RNA sequence: CACGGUGUGGCCGAUGACUGGGGUGAAGUCGUAACAAGGUAGCCGUAGGGGAACCUGCGGCUGGAUC
RNA sequence: CAGAAUAAGCACCGGCUAACUCUGUGCCAGCAGCCGCGGUAAUACAGAGGGUGCGAGCGUUAAUCGGAUUUACUGGGCGUAAAGCGUGCGUAGGCGGCUUAUUAAGUCGGAUGUGAAAUCCCCGAGCUUAACUUGGGAAUUGCAUUCGAUACUGGUGAGCUAGAGUAUGGGAGAGGAUGGUAGAAUUCCAGGUGUAGCGGUGAAAUGCGUAGAGAUCUGGAGGAAUACCGAUGGCGAAGGCAGCCAUCUGGCCUAAUACUGACGCUGAGGUACGAAAGCAUGGGGAGCAAACAGGAUUAGAUACCCUGGUAGUCCAUGCCGUAAACGAUGUCUACUAGCCGUUGGGGCCUUUGAGGCUUUAGUGGCGCAGCUAACGCGAUAAGUAGACCGCCUGGGGAGUACGGUC
RNA sequence: UAGUUGGUGGGGUAAAGGCCUACCAAGGCGACGAUCUGUAGCGGGUCUGAGAGGAUGAUCCGCCACACUGGGACUGAGACACGGCCCAGACUCCUACGGGAGGCAGCAGUGGGGAAUAUUGGACAAUGGGGGGAACCCUGAUCCAGCCAUGCCGCGUGUGUGA
């Protein structure tokens, strides 16, 4: 059965980018919305929309391409239900020497690894993006 | 293997076995020559190799190779044996130290004398 | 209560007339089972038979050539 | 104070690996960490000359970690190289849909106490230098208490319907169990016609036949299996399931409403089923046929071929638990170009009846991207990801021995 | 697993406590591995490794345990006491056969084992320890010396010229 919806979202994004889609849609949740907002702020995607027709809600992401290649070259789930990963402020991972971003869930919200370092807090490492 | 499988059962490590069990982790061993004889090598080698059967202080009964040209060993000699394989004589895993206890140093040598135990000629 | 004794059992090691299979060496003897459709396609399970590779029955596979 | 006066060896030179020739010997003597040298021009054996590396040391043996991503947490694999249990169900456990309030266990941050000295590291100091000694730091990645944060995970309360399940209509099927029945054919028996062969092989022979065979026609007995349909078709968890009819019975597909409201996925132990052969008790026995007998072939034939033929193959009730039990590919979930078939349904469109578009659940052929050592796989993945389980660690010895369970 | 798990009365100890005892109850531990069995002193540290890990626990420091093999207690603030006592066991020694004696895993040393590891040395001058008012006495702790290329570091075995 489906037990990791965050990994499902990342996999949908990766497959859509590999298939050169312009738009990718999925069932929505607040966690996926926060992750998509972080990606949009960092510039990996263009637009984030949420359509709430009924009790069901659909999340839509607009993808970006640049010089014939997708902007997101690597997206990797790090913490998983079978093995959760938590790091302190001094052990936050760096993605290819700072040219990437590690998405971190902290007690002050979802933010990037450098933002978490600036705020001096740790948390759960959700994904690596580059 | 999944993380849960690793937690339930770890990673096993296979212990190694010594190639010189008769030494019993010692650098050398004393022994008494039970037999002094000659054997033939395996293919593609052909020669007449000088071997002894030695009873060690460890309790084992092994075979050792005599190196160099010319040896004075006979049955009931007291010798010192170290590790070392010949690789052309099956079942021979040890060497006899020339010039230690009853083994004499090889004569007429002037190169590589420390092996074969030949003192420096004047 | 320590040590000791008696009876009866369990476990560990050593040793033993004789006996079974295994490996290595060397090519002495009998055959030619497999590799080509290997000259009866091969192999798997099982059962019976035979100096020996092996043979035959029943079911299965293609990891079988040619039509 | 006197005088160069008292003071230099060890390993190696085929490649890995810096350093090459000559004599002696001729698979001998010997060398060897691995690959390998030696059988008359040996840079690989022994000596010599020369050189190379170290140097009061130089080599060998033993031992630990490394190289070894060669147990892979960091950081590996299982179609064919070793590796998916034969297949299901399910216990403990692991993991688990969306919204919201709360809690602060996991998680994160601060403060305080502690984490002996020595040791490691840094800056100095004293040894004629260095080893060594020593001052001060840094470090001791940890533990405990207490105060905070609430994104995620967990707990609790409430709510929801996209997962899962229930009721009602309709449909396809060799799905399973029991009983009955029909037609073709083989064998045997009796009879009619009728007379010298029949059968078998590469060729023969064993065998059958003048007390009459084989052939042909009529009538009886019995057992086993279901031609054509028949299909890259169908059904079943797998093993497997084919004439027709009735009875009992499981699953699946399909439409729209209504209903419950996460009731789910996987699954160590466990348990159920599980081809063929085999075993036990009692029946049955046409055909076929291990064992066996005879005839051939052959140097021999124990076999392949031929004539016979017992167990068995069949039924009832139980056991056994193994197969190249194979897609050599564990189960569940989501996503990722297209083209052409076929099976069971739903919808729409033409216009009178047969076609054309779609959609869904199976079953096939190609093939973009991606993957792979290659072969190849490619929406029925061996692609992209997640959850759980099983398994592998050079070839033999060996799925073997001892012990144990059945 | 049957003082076994808990409770009550009593005993006992410097002190909590099944530590002991008499009753009452049926409890307690175990797949997060009880019971049984093999091996093993533990740590600060040491070696290796980029790290994570792996191996190791000489010399220095902390803790524990043992003192020929087992069982006890006495004295004392403190021991169930290496060079104290009692009992049992094995072994060794003297004897005039009456009777006695002993425990190097302290330092040195002997025999044996092994591939292999040293002197039957000096002084209490220094730092400590015991006794004493002190003088001072004792101290194989210690400080030194002897032996070994075992390791690390340093130095020498000559320098210039000379075809
Ligand atoms: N989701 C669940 C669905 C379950 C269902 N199973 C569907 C499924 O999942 N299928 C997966 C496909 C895997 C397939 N089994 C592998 C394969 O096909 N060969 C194995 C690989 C061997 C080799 N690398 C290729 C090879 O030699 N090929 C031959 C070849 O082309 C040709 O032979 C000759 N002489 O020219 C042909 C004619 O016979 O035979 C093929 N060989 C075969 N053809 C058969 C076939 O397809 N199947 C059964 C078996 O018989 C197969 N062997
Ligand atoms: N009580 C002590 C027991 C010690 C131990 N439990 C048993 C033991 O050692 N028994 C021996 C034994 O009886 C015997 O010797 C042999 N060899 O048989 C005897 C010869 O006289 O000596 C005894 N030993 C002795 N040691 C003692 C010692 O030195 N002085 C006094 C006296 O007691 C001596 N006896």
């Amino acid at each position: 059965s489906m037990q990791d919806t965050v990994a499902d979202m990342l996999t949908r994004v990766r497959n859509a980018q590999m298939a050169k889609k312009q738009t990718v849609s999925m069932p929505s949740s607040k966690l996926k919305v926060a992750i998509a907002n972080v990606l949009q702020q960092e510039g990996y995607i263009s637009n984030v929309e949420v359509a709430q027709e009924e009790t069901k809600s659909t999340l839509t992401i607009t993808l970006k391409y640049f010089e014939g290649k997708p902007v997101i070259e690597m997206v990797k789930r790090v913490s998983r239900p079978g093995l959760r990963q938590y790091r302190g402020k001094d052990k936050l991972p760096s993605v290819k020497q700072g040219l990437g971003i590690a998405i971190v869930s902290t007690s002050k919200g979802i933010m990037t690894d450098r933002a978490a370092r600036a705020a001096g807090i740790g948390g759960e490492v959700i994904a690596f993006v580059s | 293997a999944t993380t849960n499988q690793l937690i339930r059962k770890g990673r096993t490590t296979l212990v190694e076995k010594s190639k010189v069990p008769a030494l019993k982790a010692c650098p050398q061993r004393r022994g008494v020559c039970t037999r002094v004889y000659t054997t033939t090598p395996k293919k593609p080698n052909s020669a007449m190799r000088k071997v002894c059967r030695v009873r060690l202080t460890s309790g084992f009964e092994v075979s050792s190779y005599i190196g160099g040209e010319g040896h004075n060993l006979q049955e009931h000699s007291v010798v010192l044996i170290r590790g070392g394989r010949v690789k052309d004589l099956p079942g021979v895993r040890y060497h006899t130290v020339r010039g230690s206890l009853d083994c004499a140093g090889v004569k007429d040598r002037n190169q590589s004398r420390s092996k074969y135990g030949a003192k420096r000629p004047k």
